[PDB]
């Protein structure tokens, strides 16, 4: 019955032995012993006035001594197994001492944990404070003396077996999984009771000596390999043995370990090694080598250093093969092929990188900085022609020319061209020569549809922003409105109290200023032919009637209209211009007139009246009735009395070319004085930003805010510092000359 | 009754509990987990020789009540201990672990 | 009757005291130990020790038989004998004195002690007070001044004083809203069985209940609402003002400021919300 | 919900049952525990039979009657050789000090 | 006479009614600092300026630096 009673320490420990000795070593027990064995436990452990705690709990481990000693000689006693009598007797132990722990239960709990005790926790005394030999618990003696009396007596013995077997294992044979995992897993188990450092037994048992080992082996590998092989079947088989070195890793070794061996194995032939492989791999990206290069990659990536240098060298073969392939296009077609070969080298590297380099980011970035380079390659003495070159790629895309050629593989192509336009440093460029070209497309009418444009301001706007095209969305609207306004001008036609016949089909379109990149001729003077000076009335009042406080200005370069002739016996349609109407509607007048008669009628000046009748007789339809090879202030002029056309529906306006050089350097004179008010507004606001701030914080400031659309040189931002010098809005700090200071 | 474990106290009364009643007590959870290779024949005879059975009722009473009334929220109410009896219970709790 | 060592050359070395005297006192001197000479004597009612290299204190009392008033104040004592404190020293103890020195935790054995009126512990390294301080229902003076007193016990609340020199300790601050809970229900049987031999009044002893337990509900709390319980408690650290506790409290830079830490325990969560209404309605 | 405390002559079986539970769920699980066909035993209350179609919330077995702190006493009764069935030899739980 | 013209695309400039001389930009353009409530403003010394940039200069300098006169807001065109 349950009660604190006498008991006799042998009666009951003679059985106890027995079962103990039964469950450490695992054989037959029945269950009705083992409750027995509890109900003895318990009985010994309290008593009175003898207590056997402190009893039970010596000879026990007395007994656990004598067992592990008797394993350990067993194990000495037999040589070269002594990995698999000792793995069969570990987990013989293991599980015995786990059997014991569930079986001292009561012991552990109610015993050992009462006397552990060190500061004053609400428990001091009533048990074996003091404390020589710490207390522990049996499931835990139990390995512990196993560890002390099994494993420290025999450590130089397994490892020079472990490490035999395991090196065996790289050797190409196969030794068996199980014992070596297990004997290599008994240092984690052994410890498995200690709250720091679990692992401190196996790394300083069979982790530091094994990666030693392994660093040994490998470096002995790799030196093999160098002697025997050139580099590319070297990174296979570095390749091979890391693979079979991560299995086996996972085979037999801890997994805390994993990381480490491979650590310590690619160290020895990569690392050690990257001279050699920095010294080659130059050679592979610069030829079809698809697996060397990814063998490379998957090399590198490990060690810290492997990359950078593989990143430049992609990088500078990516800018040589765009300079190679972008330097020999034919005279006839620089945009397109421009554009197309750039695209070209963009997508195969793109392809290369994803397919073969896992698409890493660095190399993205070496592939945009070696496309930037390309494109924004100028030749020496000259300026950068790409801008130019996307202008009019974009221009002849938008072209009627592209006969039979569909909207969209045209939305294909000028999503493609996007890619490219990101290149470019020098957007602004690209932005004012657009802005001209469509401003001409717009005028004269040469579009798809203007859905494209719709699309080449959205994907602009997507690309750079909405201020970047801004203006040319202001310029679009107008387009929006001009028809509105021409209907609504036919609406005032029929509002008018008196009704009054134009005679003509009069056509308008109404621009904003500024926005437009239209430059009025200075002081043309042109004068309007009777007829039209009625719409312009009309107009000028309608606008001054619908719209407050604003002028119009009538450019006359550019208005066109239509001539027929058909009281003659030739009816032709002549599409004009409107110095050339004034020309004709003045010639009608009489059968010969006078250079003097044509600077009294049309008085728009000599350079422009004479290139306009150098046009006209250009198609031959006007005779000249002075021999002379040369047009001067005395010749005279006379309709032709026999003439013909094969396009009876013709044209005698100038068709629209290309922009002339002495135009394109007007526009960068134009863009480079935008730049300049660019980068002072720039400085402005950095100067309101800080009102102090070092020159070279102003350099970094300014080239960071201003690379969004151009990359402006340093030289042109010192004069920007002066002009703002010189405008009273800084002083140059009396401390410090590089330093500026707010007195505006 | 390898679902319904059953307790054999001295007196011989098989007094059978669930299997997760039992092991509310940890000292019962050992000794069903003791040699192991259990031929699971649905025979769970753990002989408490050495306990009272007037006891062990009380015992595997509790250990329903504790099965019962963990995790609930409800007004839990005290578990009844006669004064005759308090002892044999509390070392046999002290035995149990529970 | 009276007689006091001062010097190494006036302890006797090997020749034994007289019987004639009533006190003995021993001071300044080089004793590793306390020889097994002067425990032998008959009718020692003050013992006292002070300023010596004493490290263990003797496993047993030899003969002695009344020992009012024993001193050991300035020694380097670090943890007192647990088989000491079970011996007849108790029945007629009436002071006890461990000033200046190394002693860490007092055993809870000293329960035991009922006869003291008087304790000194000052410039100890104590971590609390023994727990049942309550069991000393005698004891008049206390001093652990100096030392590391984060919370007083539980039933410090039980005993009257006099004076009660405490100033110069960590006391903790009081924690009242947030709890520690090591509660758990179902309340395990050992606590429930425990709570009932107490509730009960079984008189029980170790030939009877299995030793450990015997321990643990010897020093089983006492919650506020009247019923113990051995575990499954809530521990909340109230401060209390310690003029109940003792007639004059003396303290450190505190004018007005007398209040001092005690962990109450909690038999149940549901008892707990009557503390939590009691104290916010004060 | 209820908890039931067999008692047939050596043995006790702990279960739970429900007001609505019928008595055959009860006897099915002496089926399985005691490994012996069902329609052999009855059970008892008090010296009182009970039947099978019936079930236990008309008995009187309520919440606050069989409680699992306290299970209320269920009699059983097995099959001798033939039709004959023993009566209630109901050990008592031995007698605390 | 007999012979007219039955087609004309005119083409037209609008814009308001040149450069700033506080923050050299057009008077048409946009300012420095802007955003669509840049107005322009004429005054008395028949100069049309930035609202903006007038009012910035204003607010240290009450003078109009083309003649060294002090500048009286005329009108404000919007
Ligand atoms: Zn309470
Ligand atoms: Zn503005
Ligand atoms: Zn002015
Ligand atoms: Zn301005």
């Amino acid at each position: 019955s349950l009660k604190p009673r006498v008991v006799d320490f042998d009666e009951t420990w003679n059985k106890l032995l027995t079962t103990i000795k039964a469950v450490v070593m695992l054989d037959y027990v029945e269950r009705a012993t083992w409750n027995d064995r509890f109900s003895d436990i318990y009985a010994l452990c309290v008593a009175y006035p003898e207590p056997l705690g402190e009893r039970l709990y010596t000879e026990t481990k007395i007994f656990l001594e004598n067992h592990v000693q008797q394993l350990h000689t067993r194990v000495l006693d037999s040589a070269e197994q002594v990995l698999v009598m000792y793995f069969r007797y570990w987990e013989e132990y293991s599980r015995g001492a786990d059997y014991m722990d569930c079986l001292y239960r009561y012991l552990n709990t109610q015993y050992i944990k009462k006397n552990k005790l060190t500061e004053a926790d609400l428990q001091y005394g009533y048990g074996g404070v003091d404390m020589n030999e710490p207390l522990m618990e049996i499931g835990e003696l139990a390995l512990d003396l196993w560890r002390k009396l099994m494993i420290e007596p025999l450590q130089d013995t397994l490892l020079i077996m472990l490490l035999r077997e395991i090196k065996r294992d790289r050797c190409g044979e196969d030794p068996n999984q199980k014992v070596i995992h297990g004997v290599i897993n008994s240092f984690v188990h052994v410890e498995q009771y200690k709250k720091k450092f679990p692992l401190k037994f196996y790394q300083e048992i069979f982790e530091s000596p094994f990666l030693a080992e392994t660093g040994e082996y490998y470096k002995q590998e790799a030196s093999n390999l160098l002697q025997e092989s050139n580099c590319s079947q070297y990174m296979e088989k570095i390749l091979g043995r890391l693979k079979d070195e991560e299995i086996r890793c996972r085979k037999y070794l801890h997994p805390s370990s994993y990381n480490k061996v491979i650590h310590e194995c690619q160290q020895r032939m990569v690392a050690d090694h990257l001279q050699f492989l920095h010294a080659e791999c130059h050679n592979i990206i610069r030829q079809e080598r698809r697996n060397d290069m990814a063998n490379m990659y998957t090399l590198l990536r490990a060690v810290s250093s492997g990359l950078p240098h593989m990143i430049q060298e992609l990088q500078n073969h990516i800018h040589d093969e765009g300079l190679r392939a972008i330097s020999n296009l034919s005279q006839e077609n620089m945009p397109t092929q421009f554009v197309e070969s750039v695209l070209e080298v963009h997508s195969k590297f793109v392809q290369l990188v994803n397919c073969v380099l896992n698409g890493d980011q660095h190399f993205m970035s070496a592939l945009d900085k070696a496309l930037t380079c390309v494109v924004n390659y100028r030749e020496p003495k000259s300026v950068c022609k790409a801008p130019e070159l996307l202008a009019k790629y974009c221009d002849n895309m938008l072209k009627k020319s592209a006969k039979g050629m569909t909207e969209n593989e045209v939305e294909d192509k000028l999503t493609s061209f996007i890619t490219v336009f990101k290149y470019i440093d020098d957007k602004d460029v690209f932005q004012k020569f657009y802005a001209r070209m469509l401003a001409k497309r717009l005028i004269h009418g040469l579009s798809m549809s203007m859905d494209s444009e719709e699309t080449m301001i959205n994907k602009l706007k997507q690309a750079c922003g909405y201020e970047f095209t801004s203006k040319l969305h202001r310029m679009y609207t107008d387009m929006s409105v001009s028809a509105d306004l021409n209907n609504k001008f036919n609406n005032f036609i029929k509002s008018q109290d008196t009704v009054i016949d134009l005679g003509i089909s009069f056509q308008i379109y109404v621009l904003q200023a500024g926005a437009w990149p239209l430059t009025q001729a200075p002081s043309s003077t042109f004068a309007i032919p009777q007829e039209l000076e009625k719409s312009v009335q009309m107009f000028e009042l309608f606008y001054n009637q619908h719209f407050s406080g604003r002028k119009l200005t009538w450019l006359h370069y550019l208005c066109t209209g239509e001539v027929k002739m058909n009281y003659l016996c030739k009816p032709y349609v002549a599409m004009v211009t409107t110095y050339q109407m004034a020309v004709l509607l003045a010639f009608n007048n009489s059968e010969i007139i006078t250079y003097k008669e044509l600077q009294d009628s049309t008085q728009m000046n000599e350079k422009e009246l004479t290139k306009t009748i150098k046009s006209l007789l250009d198609v031959k339809m006007i005779n000249h009735d002075s021999d002379k090879e040369d047009i001067e202030g005395e010749s005279t002029f006379s309709l032709n009395m026999n003439f013909s056309s094969k396009r009876t529906k013709f044209k005698i306006t100038t068709p629209m070319q290309k922009d002339t050089p002495q135009e394109v350097e007007q526009t960068r004179s134009a863009v480079d004085e935008d730049r300049k008010m660019y980068l002072q507004a720039a400085i402005v606001r950095i100067m309101k930003a800080r009102k102090v701030l070092r020159h070279n914080a102003l350099i970094q400031e300014v080239i960071s805010q201003s690379r969004a659309r151009f990359n402006p040189s340093i030289s042109m931002i010192k004069k920007c510092i002066e002009v703002l010098i010189d405008k009273q809005y800084i002083e140059r700090s009396q401390a410090s000359a590089d330093e500026y200071s707010y007195v505006a | 009754d390898a679902m319904y474990v059953k307790l054999i106290s001295s007196d011989g009364h098989e007094f059978i509990v669930k299997r997760e009643h039992a092991l509310t007590s940890g000292t019962i959870k050992a000794m069903l987990s003791g040699p192991g290779q259990f031929a699971e024949n649905e025979t769970n005879e753990v002989n408490f020789r050495e306990i009272p059975s007037h006891v062990l009722s009380k015992v595997c009473m509790y250990f329903t009540y504790k099965v019962r009334y963990t995790n609930s929220s409800t007004e839990i109410p005290e578990f009844p201990i006669a004064p005759e009896i308090a002892l044999e219970l509390l070392m046999a709790a002290n035995f149990l672990d529970c | 009757s009276k007689l006091f060592i001062t010097t190494k050359k006036d302890y006797p070395i090997t020749k034994s005291f007289p019987y004639s005297l009533e006190h003995l006192q021993v001071s300044y001197c080089k004793l590793a130990r306390v020889d097994m000479r002067m425990l032998c004597l008959k009718k020692l009612q003050k013992l006292d020790l002070s300023n010596n290299h004493i490290k263990k204190l003797p496993k047993t009392i030899g003969d002695l038989v009344c020992l009012q008033e024993l001193i050991l104040n300035h020694n380097f004592l670090e943890s007192f004998e647990v088989v000491l404190c079970s011996t007849t020293l108790r029945d007629t103890l009436k002071s006890l004195d461990l000033s200046a020195n190394k002693l860490k935790a007092l055993p809870v054995q000293i329960c035991n002690f009922k006869e003291l009126v008087s304790l000194k512990l000052d410039e100890n390294e104590l971590l609390q007070l023994p727990f049942p301080i309550g069991q000393l229902s005698k004891l008049r003076f206390l001093s652990a001044t100096k030392n590391n007193l984060q919370c007083l016990p539980n039933t410090f609340k039980k005993l009257t004083l006099e004076n009660l020199d405490l100033f110069g300790n960590p006391f903790m601050q009081a924690t009242p809203l947030v709890p520690d809970i090591q509660l758990k229900i179902p309340l395990p049987l050992l606590e429930t069985a425990a709570r009932a031999t107490l509730k009960y009044r079984i008189p029980y002893g170790p030939h009877l209940i299995p030793a450990t337990l015997c321990q643990d509900l010897s020093l089983a709390k006492t919650c506020d609402c009247g019923l113990p319980c051995l575990n499954s408690f809530i521990q909340t650290i109230v401060l209390m003002n310690l003029h109940q506790v003792s007639q004059t409290v003396v303290l450190v830079d505190t004018m007005g400021g007398t209040d001092g830490p005690i962990v109450c325990y909690f038999c149940s969560l549901t008892c707990y919300s009557q503390f939590l209404d009691k104290y916010l309605q004060s | 919900d209820v908890f039931l405390m067999i008692r047939h002559h050596k043995t006790t079986i702990f279960t739970d049952a429900k007001e609505n539970t019928t008595v055959y769920e009860l006897k099915r699980i002496v089926e399985g525990i005691l490994k012996r066909p069902p329609e052999d035993q009855k059970l008892y209350k008090d010296d009182q039979l009970l039947d099978d179609n019936k079930t236990l919330g008309d008995c009187g077995f309520t919440s606050q009657t069989a409680r699992p702190q306290a299970p209320a006493t269920v009699g059983l009764a097995f099959r001798s050789s033939g039709d004959s069935f023993e009566p209630l030899r109901v050990e008592p739980f031995s007698s605390p000090p | 006479k007999r012979f007219e013209v039955k087609k004309w695309n005119a083409v037209a400039l609008w814009a308001w009614d040149d450069n700033c001389a506080i923050c050299r930009n057009h008077i048409m353009d946009l300012c420095i600092e802007c955003s669509e409530e840049c107005t322009v403003a004429w005054g008395v010394c028949n100069h049309a300026f930035h609202f903006h940039c007038i009012s910035r200069w204003l607010k240290t300098r009450q003078v109009c630096p083309l003649d060294n006169r002090e500048w009286e807001f005329q009108k404000y065109v919007g």
